[PDB]
RNA sequence: UUUUGUAUAAUGGGUCAGCGACUUAUAUUCUGUAGCAAGGUUAACCGAAUAGGGGAGCCGAAGGGAAACCGAGUCUUAACU
RNA sequence: AGGACCGAACCGACUAAUGUUGAAAAAUUAGCGGAUGACUUGUGGCUGGGGGUGAAAGGCCAAUCAAACCGGGAGAUAGCU
RNA sequence: GUUUAUUAAAAACACAGCACUGUGCAAACACGAAAGUGGACGUAUACGGUGUGACGCCUGCCCGGUGCCGGAAGGUUAAUUGAUGGGGUUAGCGCAAGCGAAGCUCUUGAUCGAAGCCCCGGUAAACGGCGGCCGUAACUAUAACGGUCCUAAGGUAGCGA
RNA sequence: CUUUAAUGUUUGAUGUUCUAACGUUGACCCGUAAUCCGGGUUGCGGACAGUGUCUGGUGGGUAGUUUGACUGGGGCGGUCUCCUCCUAAAGAGUAACGGAGGAGCACGAAGGUUGGCUAAUCCUGGUCGGACAUCAGGAGGUUAGUGCAAUGGCAUAAGCCAGCUUGACUGCGAGCGUGACGGCGCGAGCAGGUGCGAAAGCAGGUCAUAGUGAUCCGGUGGUUCUGAAUGGAAGGGCCAUC
């Protein structure tokens, strides 16, 4: 699309990822949150946001 | 012409061991986003039909 | 097809449309029944000769369902857990 | 400056005085923006989001007729 | 006859004798009623005519799953719960 | 020399009355317009239904017309009488 | 002259006069699946069509909008051509990922593309449009005149209960 | 290899020159004292005509069709989904063009947690200072502040200061709750790994209530599912998702 949607990834080399939507016409700036991965069993910070 | 399956019923329940219909959910592949992850994996497992619709599909699928 | 407005529940749920398509041409036989093979010899090779459960059938197996009582001889086909240990208990053999 | 409009229906009701129960949960009345007006004070522990006088407890209610400032508490009777 | 409502000034209607509307078939559920029963039952065609032959045909007897596949058990699962 | 002025035959059918389930399925009485001509009439032919005819009015086309008549589709269809 | 037969003979239609527009000989224009016909035994001193209405004095300003016409370059774009990239298959260099070609094959469609339309101008005897405020003459009343505001431009002639 | 002077063979376009295609929209002769046709004979044009086409565009002269509703008939004005109060009859239930006002979002931070702080505003005095906005003092205030209507909560703060932080978790849920159903709310307790705190305990998103739309259609990804003679692939399913 052109709204875009979110697709962070995990950094622990897993393809788990979560989704999520987020408006830019206010601000464009990058999300970097962390989160479970159920392969390697911990929370950590995840990449490849919009 | 012999009275008819509908397929558009047909191709949307199956029957189970009890004589009730089992179903898929929707709103669930165009909009995933939308729901908190604890009502999608409510709906993860599927649905059967209940009294108010079961006594037409009964008859949209009147050999199965 | 309507109830006055609203639609239909079979016009406002997703299609799958995915079936088996084998379990129409899978000849499944009992042991309450069997009449038709006598308690001789089962191979699906030559099963065509007995007509069981019909003549378009390309897959067979056997089900727990009744007591077989005679010694009925199977080779290959399909058997289950509790079928395999009824035709034993008559004395019947099973060749794999 | 306009017409019409008023609201769908609330979706609130109320049922949780005298000595109404439950069996497993103690749901109480259904409630609206007052989190602990009435409020607990005993083992009846809830009364979350949903603003519901709900319990975490199974049994039949009990009023003391007394409150923190002002205000009146809400328990449950014996088992 | 309409209409909630008509002795109605609302609808018509002469005379008299005739004509003139809900009929029965298949499918199926409830209701009623018999026969058979873990078994009950064939179409066309033949035919000592509905019998006797004809089992292509028709119901009941297992379930889990999208399906592979499994089965008196089974899908989902890291899973005990 | 008259698409001359008036006016009979010849053509029209404007005005008033009568008749209006009539004597007449628009006829009669007395006026009125045109009357060698963008006039009229006998005979046989040609133009036909979204087609003719019309110097044009929803005027005219066989006692039928905002689409005539006749055989079939046809028992069109109807949150309807 | 023509006209609504039995509600209505005209102030309607039209010629004459004038503009506008199609037409050059196998005319345009027209019919008819077509053969065959009309225009025409016509040739522009001829033919098919729109408006206004003989005659006299006349024919206002506005082309910004919609329509029409003249101009020509370039844009956009369908047909067709088949570049670029990907999918099924797959050679081949890298541990593997990363990639990734020719053929068969599924898909895309770079690019070529008259005129219109966009642009510029023309056309109001095409469709149409023909605006505010302030000051100005010593009663009162109204402006022959400036200033500023709008724009495509703001009613000349003649007539007027 | 390339620039530059040329060039064969075809194929479009454009101009010119022919005549064997085609016409004759010229005539005579014959069939035949037949105004047509066809042939023949002789002239004249000419690869253009004359005839018939499909692609795509233009295409309303032609055809079929579409037409929101509510409601003292109707358009105009208001309104249709979603939210708060009064209407609402001191139970459950509840309405219109009743009386009024709002929303179709915004925040990884404005979320979670431990500690600390608690207001606002008026008034008197106060410095360039501008009644007042530096500041203190007095009164006063769950009607300040919060995001936003309204209502009501909020210090056991959900308001704002500091630090630590992502439970805005993957998989499940006893049992109860709104509704005709679709859609859906609360929740004891567990699994997999954690965050704040000294600790009990707190965390499965924001102060609670508004922040676009089903089936259907296409696309992207994982697949010891299926892919109908044996297979792959395309299509379909399961599990993810725009």
């Amino acid at each position: 699309g052109i709204r875009e949607k979110i697709k962070l990834v995990s950094s622990a080399g897993t393809g788990h990822f979560y989704t999520t939507t987020k408006n830019k016409r206010t601000k464009p700036e990058k999300l970097e949150l962390k989160k479970f991965d159920p392969v390697v069993r911990q929370h950590v910070i995840y990449k490849e946001a919009k | 012409p012999k009275i008819k399956t509908v397929r558009g019923a047909a191709k949307r329940f199956k029957k189970t061991g009890k004589g009730g219909f089992k179903h898929k959910h929707a709103n669930l592949r165009h909009i995933l986003t939308k729901k908190a992850t604890k009502r999608k994996r409510h709906l993860r497992p599927k649905a059967m039909v209940s009294k108010g619709d079961l006594g037409l599909v009964i008859a949209c699928l009147p050999y199965a | 097809g309507f109830e006055g407005g609203q639609m239909p529940l079979y016009r406002r749920l997703p299609k799958f449309g995915f079936t088996s398509r084998k379990a129409a041409i899978t000849a499944e036989i009992r042991l309450s029944d069997l009449a038709k093979v006598e308690g001789g010899v089962v191979d699906l090779n030559t099963l065509k000769a007995a007509n069981i459960i019909g003549i378009q059938i390309e897959f067979a197996k056997v089900i727990l369902a009744g007591e077989v009582t005679t010694p009925v001889t199977v080779r290959g086909l399909r058997v289950t857990k509790g079928a395999r240990a009824a035709i034993e208990a008559a004395g019947g053999k099973i060749e794999e | 400056g306009g017409s019409t409009r008023n609201g769908r229906d609330s979706e609130a009701k109320r049922l949780g005085v005298k000595r109404f129960g439950g069996e497993s949960v103690l749901a109480g009345s259904i409630i609206v923006r007052q989190r602990g007006t009435k409020f607990h004070a005993g083992a009846n522990v809830g009364c979350g989001r949903d603003h519901t006088l709900f319990a975490k407890a199974d049994g039949k209610v009990k009023f003391e007729v007394k409150g923190p400032k002002n205000r009146k508490f809400i328990s449950i009777e014996a088992e």
